[PDB]
RNA sequence: AAAUUAUAUUAUAUUAUAUUUAUUCAUAUAAUUAAUAGGAUAAUAUUUGUAGUUUUUGAUACCAUGAUAAGGAUUAUAAAUUGAAAGUGUUAAUAUCAU
């Protein structure tokens, strides 16, 4: 998982419209759970 | 509790001595198994003397902290207080 | 000003609190001989290495 | 098999349960589907467990919505109808996983675990170096060593 | 610098020999002392200007004989 | 990276042989090097080590480091023979630092040879001049390397 | 009051006492120890006869002196200086910097002497090292900070 | 300690072996003495 | 008879029935008092068992504490954001050892 948000904000960071759908399906999105 | 640090601290045939002995035979006898000092006479001797063969031998007297070894023997030597009590 | 407190010490106060306490001589460190390679380490008892 | 201590038997309902844990863990899934791939056999219960737990875990995070009231239980009915079915297949594959298993462990004379059943060797559970010494349902004293199930020249 | 780096094997780090000198509890005695060490390891380096029977060997990682070659065994 | 357990199992209940659960010292576990460590049963100084976390980490540690000692050395097709400086090769006449010492120290840049020298393994057959002058007999035949520019097989000839 | 009653203050000087017995006699116990203990030989000079006549003269000497500290330092590291309770070294019942009971340190706090600052009573703190990898790993680090990190002499 | 000699033998150097040499003082954290008591070499405490 | 408050997960237990041990308990014990004192590179005090003796460890009480359980209202008219979550009020029983 944190690989897939790592991947998809480099995408995000190089090409700025990958941005319309990887928001949509929620890679972008950071939860918080921990141990 | 940490492991094996309480203030206050069995026959076994394959064991025997290695289980609450010292670890090596080089080494020599303990402190309470030989007199210091100038001394006036102890009522009672420390757990960790060593019985000898002079223990066996002479006799005189045995008083452990009570604990009378009026019974010598010889399997007893070479082992110290706290597994013959 | 009513309520001024200076976030720099003053030069005068400064001045005061240096010429108050002494130097320590052995922090000039000055060396020109060399090292004594065989007294240095072997000296007197009190005074020893 | 190296696992030959006594067992405790479990009822399928709370390995089901499990989940993605230990009963849909892929890692587990994809080295079933290699024994049924080996002997020639469609993975057709496997594949149908796969793809009911693949949709399960997918929306597992989401809440239910309140009902605020029906009239007639039919909507809850339907959702207890399909949920019943789901068990039922999952309950196919219990079923196929341990009985293919037992029969690929007859065939490559492995030794079960204590009280397990093959069915072509040992149609009694069988027994062998437990801590109890005689066996535990049959109520007979265990030799020594232990029972071979198979013949001897590998 | 070949027999100064084998015979300080950890000391010398990035081509700077660093000498740590914490045995005196005075920092005096500890430079006096540093000094002394640097000085036995520079004549103890410095044999390798006397003969070839001074330089250090090289440590060359020698494979074992090849397939080719033990195919004649 | 690397798939193997390292950890030891923590303390909890007895653990039973079911799904997912394992006993707490089981045979499988470690190449059943949990037997120095087990009681089969479901005198102090005997009892108390075999449940001490502190303890069994640190053997599961030393059985590791066994573990990665014995690959390591399973590894090694080669042996460290001193050789001296005038006979060595031409990329070892330098000045190679220690194990940890400097930046990991590339073969010869110039030569576009960028591999570490401290992997470097040279060949046996090529140094029966250096280890090998009292024979004079060629003790290992000469090392047959194929000629890459011939018209093979593997160019469609 | 006053401050705690005189047999506590004599309790809490005594075992001063024997930390300042430990500095006196542990350099001497420990060389005595190595001495007498070791079968290997000392060196070319000493040998044979020599060597077990010396270890045996150093073990006579070892056993002479009445009164050596030869007690580890855990034994009667829990002591508390301002009250009585007396805590285990190893849990909860003892802090380790400021050297005092749990019963102590609470009162300390509350009383406003210390400058301490209060953390989530799940979490690790703030330090890196103890949020990576525990007590075991800021025991490691401040073992790297304090010897490995000079380069031997 | 005549009867309790017998089976324990005795090795007493004397006290010479209880006061160790002023080379020694700065290991021993300044001491000579190695009493059970600590012993100051200042006159205001003895 | 609905809404779901529901945690849920797995394991263990006994004089089978007798034996060794970590703590607990019994009965034998050791330990006791008080106070200061500056020393190399400093323009000159030789000094420290000296000034202390009938030295300090001596007020556990009947105050009016505080914990427990229970019910209230306010905000979502956005598809954006890593992330649509946060503050404010009343009754019963139990209980109260500091001049």
């Amino acid at each position: 998982f944190a690989l897939r948000m790592a991947v998809a904000n480099a995408l995000v960071k190089l090409i700025p419209l990958t941005r319309i759908p990887l928001k949509k399906s929620g890679l972008l999105s950071v939860d918080r759970r921990r141990e | 509790y940490p492991f094996l640090r309480r203030p206050h601290i069995n026959p076994s045939a394959p064991y025997f001595w290695s289980f609450m002995t010292a670890k090596s035979q080089m080494a020599f006898l303990p402190e309470e198994n030989y007199i210091t000092g100038d001394w006036t006479g102890k009522f009672f001797v420390s757990k960790r003397q060593v019985y000898t063969l002079q223990h066996a031998t002479s006799g005189a007297k045995v008083r452990v902290k009570i604990f009378e070894f009026n019974s010598p023997s010889r399997w007893n030597i070479g082992k110290e207080m706290n597994t013959l009590t | 000003r009513m309520g001024y407190i200076p976030r720099y010490t003053p030069w005068e106060w400064i001045a005061i609190q240096e010429a108050d306490q002494p130097l320590i001589a052995e922090q000039i460190r000055q060396d020109n001989i060399g090292t004594s390679y065989f007294f240095s380490l072997n000296r007197y008892w009190r005074y020893k290495a | 098999n190296t696992f030959l201590t006594s067992s405790v038997a479990t009822p399928p309902i709370s390995v089901i349960r499990t989940g993605p844990k230990w009963w849909a863990h892929p890692e587990r899934m994809v080295r079933q589907k290699l024994m049924y791939f080996t002997l020639g056999v469609d993975q057709l219960p496997l594949r149908r467990t796969a793809v009911i737990q693949r949709d399960l875990q997918r929306f597992h995070m989401c809440k239910p919505p309140p009902r605020v009231g029906d009239s007639t239980g039919y909507k809850r009915s339907r959702a207890a109808q399909l949920n019943t079915w789901y068990r039922r297949i999952q309950y196919q594959e219990y079923h196929m996983q341990h009985l293919f298993t037992r029969h690929v462990w007859g065939l490559l004379r492995v030794y079960p675990g204590n009280t397990t059943k093959i069915q072509g060797k040992a149609d009694d559970g069988y027994v062998g170096y437990d801590s109890v010494p005689f066996h535990r349902y049959n109520r007979a004293p265990l030799p020594f060593p232990a029972r071979e199930l198979y013949e001897r020249r590998k | 610098e070949r027999r100064l780096r084998i015979l300080a094997q950890h000391r010398v780090g990035m081509g700077v020999l660093k000498l740590d000198a914490d045995k005196y509890e005075d920092q005096a005695d500890n430079v006096t002392f540093g000094t002394t060490k640097l000085s036995e390891l520079l004549a103890d380096a410095r044999k390798a200007q006397l003969g070839e029977e001074y330089w250090p060997s090289v440590e060359l990682k020698v494979r074992k004989p090849s397939g080719q070659s033990k195919a004649h065994y | 990276v690397s798939t193997g357990e390292f950890d030891h199992p923590p303390f909890q209940f007895r653990q039973r042989h079911t799904f997912n659960t394992t006993p707490l010292h089981d045979a499988n576990r470690f190449g059943g090097r949990t037997a120095y460590l087990r009681e089969i049963g479901p005198k102090k100084q005997g009892r108390r080590f075999k449940k001490d976390p502190r303890t069994v980490q640190f053997n599961v540690d030393v059985w590791c480091a066994q573990q990665t000692l014995r690959k390591r050395w399973k590894q090694r097709d080669w042996e460290v023979i001193e050789i001296p400086f005038r006979l060595v090769p031409r990329e070892q006449q330098r000045v190679i630092p220690e194990l940890y010492t400097d930046i990991p120290q590339m073969t010869d840049p110039a030569r576009n040879d960028f591999s570490n020298i401290r992997n470097k393994v040279y060949d046996r057959e090529e140094l029966q001049g250096v280890l090998f002058p009292a024979a004079g007999a060629m003790l290992y035949p000469p090392l047959q390397r194929v000629d890459k520019q011939a018209m093979t097989l593997d160019k469609y000839l | 009051g006053q401050d705690v009653p005189k047999r506590h203050t004599h309790f809490v000087l005594e075992s001063r006492l024997m930390y300042e017995k430990s500095f006196r006699d542990c350099w001497l116990h420990s060389v005595c120890r190595a001495i007498s203990q070791l079968d290997e030989p000392l060196s070319k000079t000493v040998v044979g006869t020599h060597q077990k006549m010396l270890q045996r003269k150093v073990t006579c000497f070892q056993y002479n002196q009445y009164g050596l500290f030869k007690t580890p330092y855990y034994r009667l590291a829990n002591v508390d200086r301002y009250h009585a309770v007396q805590g285990v070294a190893g849990t909860r019942e003892w802090v380790p910097y400021v050297n005092v009971s749990y019963w102590t340190m609470n009162k300390m706090v509350r009383g406003g002497n210390l400058l301490v600052h209060r953390v989530h009573y799940t979490g690790w703190g703030t330090d890196s090292h103890l949020k990576k990898g525990g007590w075991e790993h800021r025991w490691n680090k401040v073992l790297q900070r304090n010897v490995l990190q000079y380069s031997r002499i | 300690r005549r009867e309790l000699e017998k089976y324990m033998p005795d090795i007493t150097i004397g006290p010479k072996a209880l006061v160790t040499p002023v080379s020694l003082m700065n290991a021993r954290n300044g001491h000579r003495v190695t009493h059970d008591l600590l012993h100051s070499y200042d006159p205001h405490i003895g």
